[PDB]
């Protein structure tokens, strides 16, 4: 009986890694927004570049669901 | 329309190609050795 | 059990897209663009 | 001179009539508080663009009253090498940077 | 038959139409759908020329763009009722992770060679300082692999399977019940957000899986 | 200090700073200039579009 | 020049004329394109001076 | 069911598409067509004019 | 160029020009600027405090009552300030006291007055206090 | 039973992951009120970047509720 | 019986999840006051964007506080 | 019986999230003081808007706390 | 069967860092793209020196999340 | 049949630590990047304290992953 | 036996200290990097105690592993 | 065991506290660095106050091994 709530007890435990890549991700975009309002112009510059570091984040954020994944199933 | 043009790929990916074939090799090893599946 | 079913079977389209786009997708780009910078001369 | 000079032409270009400026050496509170007035009268500080039409005495009169740029408020902290020197956000420079060089400008 | 061939025939069929058959005649005008190759390889080619700058640029950016639409592809299958990116297992990266790193450490060994004990080490930290550094660009050359290996796998997998979470769970918001209503109507307004969320996560990370591949690339073509 | 909310501008806070720096010192320091720089003249009558110079009030 | 604007008022077929037809036109166009993508660049010196690259949108 | 719900979302997540992404590429497709379009007009006109 | 220039030039009368110094700390509008070499590129509008120029000679302290010090790349200090200052003549008692208490009273004055003279209401402690 | 509660725990262990999604979720607002006073003219241009992010950032929690009624139902 | 015990202890470890929303209503304000400091021009626009930041970021804690609810009485 | 330690360790367990009031309410007057410093006037927008904002925040502790206390019992 | 429920719930103890390793990574993007909104010409400077440390700083939480594969299987 | 256990669920636990260092390397690359944007010279003279502050920072995640692996194995 | 194994879990567990030594680390060396951006001529001037409070940092961590160092060993 | 396994865990668990002092020294000693930087002058006037606040920083640090050495013992 034990056995099997383990695993239940394993993903909860490894799915707490959202909070930190949520802080970061709205890091970048916190950024991104200082950025543009300060400067305007060569905000397409750095767009692509938020995008690129947005998800460098988000795919480690879900990463973490899915670690959580092979345990929830 | 479409056409075949002289695509040097031969002499310049063929390191990628080499160690993706040993990859496979491994992989075909591994599936009768490290995994024993 | 299921390794020997979609490796090569999926990698098979990776070996091939190098000379499959390379002659032929990428080709028309570079050639329209090209044929463009000849009318811009 | 200038202020009958600028009287002359368009009546709704001069904004001010200040007269005897010249009545001894540029004093620099003197300066400073005609630019102060400057830079409260009708924001000429939202003026885009000034152009100094100023004497350039080379040694002893060649000159005339050559046209030079400012830079404004807007000019001063985007301007495409104004990334080699750092300004903050808390101590608003672009304003102050505005200013003082219409100060320094106009005294000179 | 077998399924993994139909799996693959999507991508058989559609990497030659798509260049073949959606422009006009293979026209130079830039057709309406034409516009959105015209508008994606260029920036594509930007980065290419861009993030393998010099004259490593020319070396590998028809690879490049070759490799980049690969992975792009085969997880466009998100968003079906029955939706399967690679039948829910998709060793696929795999196979582009550890052997693209290989393919680095060879053009620091088929080109760079014994050089290549001269690139872990980027600024300083001399031989009494040399091997702290080398303990961390060690684990740099092994993770670029998962960087680029299951992070848009795992990306992918779990913006298609929670729509399997979503079915099984909210079976019932308004099928048969007294809630039907507005009751418990906005939670399966959830499910078009994890669509939008996987259609956007998946353009972006083979995006992010190109420019780290760029970004590996370069690092072991040009040794500092 | 206050020039932030209701004064003139940057230069009319530093030349009262510099009024105020002058009367923080005696004859043996301030020149004549400094005269000038208490004593100003200048007479600033702003125009009008209709070229209305309403007072020429000292600056 | 009278026959080449006579065959320039009217015959630009700048819309429907065929992209590969101007390696036919331009008889360099077609080796030097075979050239300029065969040494391994895929980027010519200002190839879109007078066009846009675009983002995705 | 298991493939049901995905289904009917579907067609609201191409509707949701058709509000503003439709049009998107309706318009960045046009831009870049008549950007294009003056070009090669452009150039076409100053050939004609080098002739001249 | 090595060490560090400055360009003291006030309107009133130009003090330092390009000189060569080993610091140059001035009390900035956002804080206390302590620049002694080089420094990097980054003017900033001055307050009221003390400009002890440390040349290759003694820090000499002058309590200045504003300036901009702009750090220009060629570790040129150009401080166009508003005012001069001894190490001597800027240090007094009964001058630093009752010339701001006696400005006091054109406080007494309108609101925009008031406003305008409320510098003025610190002014003279910064230089009894920069005194030493 | 020895597994079925030891699930509702791991959905409220996996629920506790919803901080990162409210401290982004404001972040954001942070972010936006920043450039509003540094850049009242930016602003315009950030809201439409920086509302998306805001609900970008609620993702956070959402994979949170996910794990959670896996785990709670 | 042990039921109740996982629940409440659940519960109470959920009861960590709105944290995020505390703190970040917190750095929202400071913003929001600080750049209302740095321009009174703004202030009007940041209170339409801070009640809209704070009502947001505060929905996260109150569905992980439905959450432990649903463990505490339902 | 357990089901009374239960009761404890979790009412126990609850009272942490004091912490994120307790920063948070310090960060919000913390804004209002380095706002007053920098622009003495707004205090008189913003420490009304500033209780305002601890009303917002503190409440967060308060939920956390009325939960523990019932849970306590 | 303890040591499998273990192995499980040390599993979903390893992988709690990724949270922290995308909270860095996103926060150098921040860094990065706000860096070169402030001086365009340091891109050259800065973008290499971001995607060297921020690789790392996702690296650390995918080894991190290594620690849980292994005992995982 | 714990020892064992145990010390998977150690080995499991001791993930958390090396979060410190990967977001910590990220830190000091951030302040790097901003330092070049300001001032583009100072990154050959900040490369050396580079790897000081890498060195310095990583090393508390490695050990603490060899230690984790360690009484594993 | 058992108290092996709970030495063995709380060696693995006051690991996650390590955390603390990685955000000091970051402090010192990030704050040192800026500060010899915003003034070149004091890297020479910081770096005889600058380096010597990372090294500070670091034997706080040190001290933060030698109890598990010892629970290793006794 | 039970007494011994109390012992060790315990103090395992007051062992992390050193994670305190390491982030609390750094961060003053960071601090008087950017101060000498941006402030030559204040070196001289910090020192010692950077060695004080040193030591009231690391202060918490020693407390916490405190308890885990009296608990060794």
């Amino acid at each position: 009986q034990l056995v099997l709530a383990a695993k239940y007890i394993g993903a909860g435990i490894s799915t707490i890694g959202l909070l930190g890549a949520g802080i970061g991700i709205a890091i970048v975009f916190a950024a991104l927004i200082n950025g543009v309002s300060r400067n305007p112009s060569i905000k397409d510059t750095v767009f692509p570049m938020a995008i690129l570091g947005f998800a460098l984040s988000e795919a480690t954020g879900l990463f973490c669901l899915m670690v959580s994944f092979l345990l929830l199933f | 329309m479409l056409k075949r043009f002289p695509t040097p790929i031969l002499k310049v990916y063929w390191p990628f190609f080499v160690a993706g074939a040993a990859v496979y090799y491994g992989m075909s090893k591994a599936a009768d050795l490290s995994s024993n599946t | 059990f299921y390794f020997m079913n979609q490796l090569t079977y999926g990698f098979l389209l990776m070996i091939t897209l190098l000379i499959l786009f390379s002659q032929f997708f990428l080709p028309m780009i570079l050639r329209l663009y090209v044929s463009r910078l000849f009318i811009s001369k | 001179k200038i202020k009958m000079q600028l009287l002359r032409t368009h009546p709704n270009n001069i904004k001010l009539s200040i007269n005897g400026i010249g009545k001894d050496a540029p004093t620099f509170q003197e300066s400073a508080l005609i630019a102060d007035k400057l830079l409260s009268v009708m924001k000429a500080g939202t003026y885009p663009k000034i152009s100094i039409f100023y004497n350039d005495p080379v040694s002893s009169l060649s000159f005339e009253p050559s046209e030079k740029p400012i830079f404004n408020a807007k000019t001063i902290e985007q301007s495409p090498s104004f990334g080699k020197f750092e300004i903050d956000t808390d101590a608003n420079v672009p304003r102050d940077l505005f200013e003082y060089t219409l100060a320094n400008q106009m005294l000179t | 038959l077998t399924t993994f061939s139909l799996y693959t025939i999507i991508v058989l069929l559609v990497i030659t139409s798509l260049y073949t058959l959606t422009n006009n005649n293979n026209k130079i005008i830039g057709s309406r759908w034409l516009i959105s190759q015209e508008a994606i390889y260029d920036t594509i080619m930007n980065m290419t020329k861009g993030q393998i700058g010099g004259k490593n640029w020319g070396l590998y950016f028809p690879m490049i763009f070759t490799l980049f639409m690969f992975i792009f592809i085969a997880n466009l299958i998100s968003m079906i009722p029955y939706s399967f990116a690679l039948s829910a297992h998709l060793v696929f990266i795999i196979s582009l992770s550890i052997v693209i790193w290989l393919g680095n450490t060879i053009l620091g060994l088929y080109k760079h060679g014994w050089v290549f004990f001269s690139l872990f080490v980027p600024a300083g930290t001399p031989l009494p300082l040399v091997p702290l550094l080398v303990i961390i660009e060690t684990l740099s050359y092994f993770a670029r692999a998962i960087s680029l290996g299951l992070r848009l796998g795992s990306n992918i997998l779990a913006g298609h399977l929670l729509m399997v979470i979503l079915a099984g769970l909210t079976f019932n918001f308004m099928l048969i019940n007294l809630f039907t209503l507005v009751f418990g109507f906005v939670p399966l307004a959830m499910i078009l957000a994890i669509m939008m969320l996987e259609f956007a996560i998946g353009i972006i990370q083979g995006y992010v899986w190109a420019i780290l591949t760029a970004s590996y690339l370069k690092d072991a073509v040009y040794l500092h | 200090s206050a020039w932030r909310k209701a004064g003139i501008s940057y230069a009319a806070y530093l030349n009262v700073a510099a009024q105020a720096i002058r009367s923080s010192l005696k004859t043996e320091l301030q020149t004549a200039s400094v005269l000038n720089r208490s004593q100003t003249d200048a007479f600033y009558t702003q125009y009008k579009n209709g070229t209305a110079a309403s007072e020429p009030t000292p600056i | 020049l009278q026959s080449t604007l006579d065959n320039i008022q009217s015959a630009r077929p700048f819309d429907e004329l065929t992209v590969d037809d101007l390696t036919k036109i331009k008889p360099e166009i077609d080796a030097k394109v075979e050239e300029m993508v065969k040494k391994g660049k895929w980027d010519v010196p200002g190839y879109k001076d007078r066009f846009g690259n675009l983002n995705v949108m | 069911n298991d493939e049901s719900i995905l289904l009917l979302t579907f067609l609201g997540f191409t509707g949701l598409v058709a509000k503003y992404l439709a049009p998107a590429y309706k318009d960045f497709a046009d831009a870049r067509m008549k950007k294009v379009s003056d070009v090669l007009n452009a150039s076409r006109n100053k050939h004609v004019e080098a002739v001249k | 160029s090595s060490g560090l220039k400055l360009q003291f030039a006030l309107p009133h009368e130009t003090l330092y020009s390009g000189s060569e110094v080993t610091q140059v700390n001035l009390p900035a509008k956002s804080g206390r600027i302590g620049v002694l070499a080089n420094h990097v590129p980054t003017v900033e509008q001055l307050l009221p405090g003390v400009v002890e120029v440390m040349e290759g000679s003694n820090s000499k302290k002058f309590f200045i009552s504003g300036g901009f010090a702009t750090v220009q790349p060629d570790s040129q200090l150009c401080v166009t300030a508003i005012e001069a200052f001894p190490l001597e003549s800027f240090s007094q008692e009964n001058i630093k006291n009752l010339l701001a208490e006696a400005k006091k009273n054109v406080s007494s004055s309108d609101a925009r007055e008031a406003a305008e003279a409320a510098i003025q209401v610190e002014v003279l402690e910064n230089l009894q206090s920069v005194l030493k």
